[PDB]
RNA sequence: GCAGUCAAGCGUUAUAGCGACAUUGCUUUUUGAUUCGAUGUCGGCUCUUCCUAUCAUACCGAAGCAGAAUUCGGUAAGCGUUGGAUUGUUCACCCACUAAUAGGGAACGGCUGGGUUUAGACCGUCGUGAGACAGGUUAGUUUUACCCUACUGAU
RNA sequence: AAGCUCGUAUCAGUUUUAUGAGUGUAAGAAGUCCUUGUUUGAACGUGGACAUUUGAAUGAAGAGCUUUUAGUGGGCCAUUUUUGGUAAGCAGAACUGGCGAUGCGGGAUGAACCGAACGUAGAGUUAAGGUGCCGGAAUACACGCUCAUCAGACACCACAAAAGGUGUUAGUUCAUCUAGACAGCCGGACGGUGGCCAUGGAAGUCGGAAUCCGCUAAGGAGUGUGUAACAACUCACCGGCCGAAUGAACUAGCCCUGAAAAUGGAUGGCGCUCAAGCGUGUUACCUAUACUCUACCGUCAGGGUUGAUGCCCUGACGAGUAGGCAGG
RNA sequence: GGCCAGCAUCAGUUUUGGUGGCAGGAUAAAUCCAUAGGAAUGUAGCUUGCCUCGGUAAGUAUUAUAGCCUGUGGGAAUACUGCCAGCUGGGACUGAGGACUGCGACGUAAGUCAAGGAUGCUGGCAUAAUGGUUAUAUGCCGCCCGUCUUGAAA
């Protein structure tokens, strides 16, 4: 029922994509 | 849920005048006048024109809005009673003992007298409520007609007449004698 | 009490050959800064593996409402503790301030869900920018055009024991 | 709490979904390319054997029924969404129970068939009464005096509550037979019939009305224009 | 009761472990055939009130309830709920009358028979004995009220 | 209770540091440095020397050694560890609290519950508990929930199956929806086919097994009523009219059931229903032998003093059974 | 001079008002002003449908004959929290001590003072008036002692 679910999902996907490489290099 | 405002509409035909003051409703039509006391419910009546009347509840709950719809139905029934009337047809049947139904006057009170129900010596008496007329039918066998402007009064009189002739201590699958409401409708039959 | 919103920024204590630890920021609703720092350390230990004796508080700053005199619709995403586990809940509150919306939510939890301040977690408070995104009827009924309603059966408060006139509830 | 409870039945047939409408949509839009003449037909209150007879007599063509909105969406509601040129007039000519007839047969042959085709049908409510019906006095028979009473089997006793309550006919049970005290006129010839009168006529089995398929118009592929037929549109 | 089966759930990411409703087997097998150790407290008479978990009486609902009679159930305690036989035992059982012969509490956390019955006596079992008992039988004095209160009547 | 000594002396139901275990030990005169004697190393020593920056924190004015004698002893309850469990209660160990010997405020009333320990008074402020009336103190303010044909104002255990309810409120997850949502009305609901066996009869609907194909928008070799069999109605499903939300399964709060006897009686009573009930928030207010200030009594302690076991100055303390000492 | 009071100026403790000056935060956020965009719970205007002589139903139109929201910039005020060896009003309880000594303050000065504990002015009564004793009334509290037993109204 939260309205900005799409924004939350986009933010968490961006965080995952950043943290994938923040530890590698 | 506490809805802010819930309303219902009541449609008034051309020949009917309805006056409301402190939830005392008076309905006047071609067939006469009817009065209702609705002071046990907190509703607000509003007039927008001579053909439409709104009834509203402000900041109410489920029971309150249920009472609102009930009020609308009661006022509609009053309008229907003053503009068309109500008419209940009942039939009385028997297996062996002919049921005798008459209209009698006990100090001018208009009782309905029932004799010989299942051969009983007891004489059953049902008073006739004010505003309803009793007529034994024409070219229909063993039929009574109750007419009037108040559907509550007509239906209650019919129910009392039906319940005065209950069969006691017998199998109702076998013993079928009684007085039963056969039809409900309106007095006017233009169409 | 009357809630205030704070930002708390903390970090681990710097160590040898591992300097400048990463900073972490939380937005905390609390009545005062002592409670705010306690909530910050509690949530930091619950989420990260950071302890109060191993970390420090870098900053704590009160966050005022940007437009406190503008009526807003708020969606509040919260979670609470239970024996089955952590359950989500979404509520909608019409108010002019984030802190007052949070206070209304806490009172509603205390009334209906029989919940407590330490057991209720404020996860997100977001202003609903568009009126079409409001999805609760008890809030949508106040968004209607040209909204009017009376206040029937007004009860006045008497300062005297005896009144010489029968009262009226008109308005 | 305090809600209505839905009745639970254990049957063998489950409900249809959006996939059925999608299949009808695709079939209509394929038949539009496959065939040449697209007729719009009105078939209100049609019996399924009669519809199957029409389908059998039109072997090689296609008759597609279904939801009117689905058929109109397949044909294209407006000019910017129509599947073919000038198809929006044919789409907006749909009304009620609409059937789409895709064919390559001659226009004159189609018109001749739909002008010469008619079948006996039960009298419907709000339609003109094709005859005058009066149940005769005495024992009520299954045909109600249309055929000789000696030939006719008497009406079964189980229908007496239906006749007394639903049909509002004053009936009695004498020795297991339905009886009336006087003849009962139900419908008069040349008079609008309501649901109860239609039910009584259907129960006694009188079928004097006629069913004629109505043809609104048709659309031609090559000319790309709609021509009004005005067949059985009285 | 024990042993097992199933699975609405609970649990889990390791088809581990709990587990409602149901259900199987033994007790208990097909033709309506034919008394076995209460180890310590019992029953009466007179008379009052209370409970309902209702036997009868009142009113209802259901049932292959035709009628008559009966069965199950609901409200209901207003009103009733007996006379006798039997002690080689009755922690009961028969006969009859009756509308019916319902269950229980206020004890069991005044007269009166069983019973705590002490001194007399006999039989049985045990003990070398004084004696004790697995036991059985019989005989055996406790005696207010004018006090306060309550209750009934009276100044 | 008597002596002797010492008194930066002796320490501590505490923490810290180092080191163990999954609470123990240690933290300086019962030291340290050089010098090389005892049986090239451990372990014992010759002579000289370093202090009030003598070896963490906090607190403490009395500590140590000899003599010397009155009353007492198998108690209850509770918390925390641990071992075995029972229909259920629980039973055996270790440690620590409360009570006996103890008044005071509150919990209506009370052996172990909450607060607080007690000279005689005055003033002020509070604890715990409360502020509709009994009754001192807001029928305060604010946001929600609840209606009980004997609600609740309770101990947080049991009745209790997180079971039943068409009471009410708030949530969660799935689905349907202007190529049309929930209801309603009307129409269709077909053909092979009266599918096979069985039956006196049995055609979707007493039964036993197949449960197919076609045509469809859709229609079961049929969900029920009905017939001796058919007939007829129905629903499974589809469509027409209507036009905007709706359905299902769970979770939580409050409410009702979730078993009760027996003289007439109990949230303490009255009574209370947008409470005087339940959850929560903000303030104000009431009052203990408690806290703060003052006076007075006594005791103890530290100082001064050419009726001296008197006088003067200052400070802190004051519960008590057996028992002890002292003054009357 | 014995009894009971009233007022004034002080001291100790305490309670309850009014008013002033400062300091911090996003050097409060806001309101307000300027500027640039944006939409609807769509303001003016336009269109058509047909409505009681134009009030409406639905399309368009982003400030027009109302307004609103967001970003940026500017100058303030106020709230909240805290500090003052700032000022000042009302009320209650207390007055221990008894030559001087001390520490201070205002003062050039002699002196004065709220600075090691209350003085000054005034009234009435002068006796059952205050007070004591005794008999009772009212509000609240209070179970019958000793002994023996955990423990006792039980
Ligand atoms: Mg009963
Ligand atoms: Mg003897
Ligand atoms: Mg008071
Ligand atoms: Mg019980
Ligand atoms: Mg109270
Ligand atoms: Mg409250
Ligand atoms: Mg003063
Ligand atoms: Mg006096
Ligand atoms: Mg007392």
């Amino acid at each position: 029922n939260f309205p900005y679910k799409a924004k939350i999902l986009e933010e968490i996907e961006a965080k995952k994509m950043k943290d994938l490489e923040e530890r590698e290099l | 849920m506490k809805y802010i405002q819930t309303e219902q509409q009541i449609e008034v035909p051309e020949g009917v005048t309805v006056s409301i003051k402190s939830r005392i409703v008076k309905v006047v039509g071609p067939r006469g006048t009817l009065t209702k006391n609705l002071k046990h419910i907190d509703v607000t009546f509003t007039k927008v024109n001579n053909q439409l009347i709104k009834v509203a509840v402000h900041n109410g709950g489920r029971k309150h809005v249920a009472a609102l719809r009930t009020v609308k139905s009661l006022v509609d029934n009053m309008i229907t009673g003053v503009t068309k009337g109500y008419k209940y047809k009942m039939r009385y049947v028997y297996a062996h003992f002919p049921i005798n139904v008459n209209i009698v006057e006990k100090d001018g009170a208009k009782f309905i007298e029932v004799r010989n129900f299942l051969g009983d010596k007891k004489i059953r008496n049902v008073p006739v409520r004010d505003g309803v007329t009793i007529e034994f039918s024409t070219n229909v066998k063993d039929e009574i007609v109750l007419s009037g402007n108040s559907v509550e009064d007509v239906s209650q009189n019919a129910a009392d007449l039906q319940q005065i002739c209950r069969v006691r201590n017998k199998d109702i699958r076998k013993f079928l004698d009684g007085i039963y409401v056969s039809h409900k409708g309106f007095i006017t039959e233009d169409l | 009490a009357h809630f205030k919103e704070y930002q708390v920024i903390g970090r681990r204590l710097p160590t040898e050959s591992v300097p400048e630890p990463k900073l972490f920021r939380m937005r905390i609703f609390a009545s005062n800064e002592v409670i705010a720092k306690s909530r910050y350390w509690y949530f930091l230990q619950k989420l990260h593996k950071v302890k109060k004796a191993s970390g420090e508080i870098v900053s704590i700053n009160q966050i005022n409402e940007a437009h406190p005199t503008k009526v807003k619709n708020f969606g509040v995403w919260v979670r609470y503790d239970s024996r089955s586990g952590t359950h989500n809940m979404y509520k909608e509150i019409r108010d002019v301030s984030r802190v007052a919306a949070v206070e209304t939510l806490y009172q509603d939890m205390a009334a209906r869900h029989r919940a407590r301040f330490r057991s209720i977690h404020i996860l997100k408070v977001a202003e609903i920018e568009k009126t079409a995104d409001v999805k609760r009827q008890y809030v949508k009924q106040f968004l209607t055009k040209d909204l009017k309603f009376p206040l029937p059966h007004r009860v006045q408060k008497s300062t005297k024991t005896f009144s010489y006139k029968r009262p009226s509830t008109f308005y | 709490r305090s809600k209505r409870s839905k009745l639970v039945t254990l049957a063998q047939t489950d409900k249809k979904g959006r996939e059925n409408k999608e299949r009808i949509f695709d079939e209509v839009r394929e038949a539009l390319d496959t065939y040449r003449y697209v007729w719009v037909l009105h078939l209100d209150d049609v019996r399924t054997p009669v519809l199957q007879e029409i389908r059998t007599s039109w072997a090689g063509s296609k008759l597609i029924m279904g939801k009117r909105k689905v058929l109109q969406k397949a044909l294209g509601e407006k000019r910017e969404e129509e599947y073919k040129e000038n198809l929006y007039q044919l789409s907006k000519l749909c009304s009620g129970v609409t059937g789409l007839l895709f064919t390559d047969e001659d226009v004159n042959t189609v018109k001749e068939y739909f002008k010469s085709y008619v079948r006996s049908d039960y009298s419907r409510p709000n339609t003109k009464a094709p005859l005058t019906f009066t149940i005769p006095e005495g024992i009520v028979y299954s045909r109600g005096g249309q055929i000789p009473a000696e030939e006719d089997v008497p009406m079964i006793h189980s229908l007496e509550p239906t006749m007394r309550n639903k049909f509002e006919i004053p009936t009695k049970i004498k020795a297991g037979k339905i009886t009336i005290d006087s003849p009962y006129l139900v419908c008069t010839e040349g008079e609008k019939l309501d649901v109860r009168q239609a039910l009584i006529l259907k129960q006694f089995g009188i079928a004097a009305s006629e069913f004629k398929v109505k043809v609104s118009a048709y659309y031609d592929n090559d000319s790309s224009t709609v021509e009004s037929t005005n067949i059985n549109m009285e």
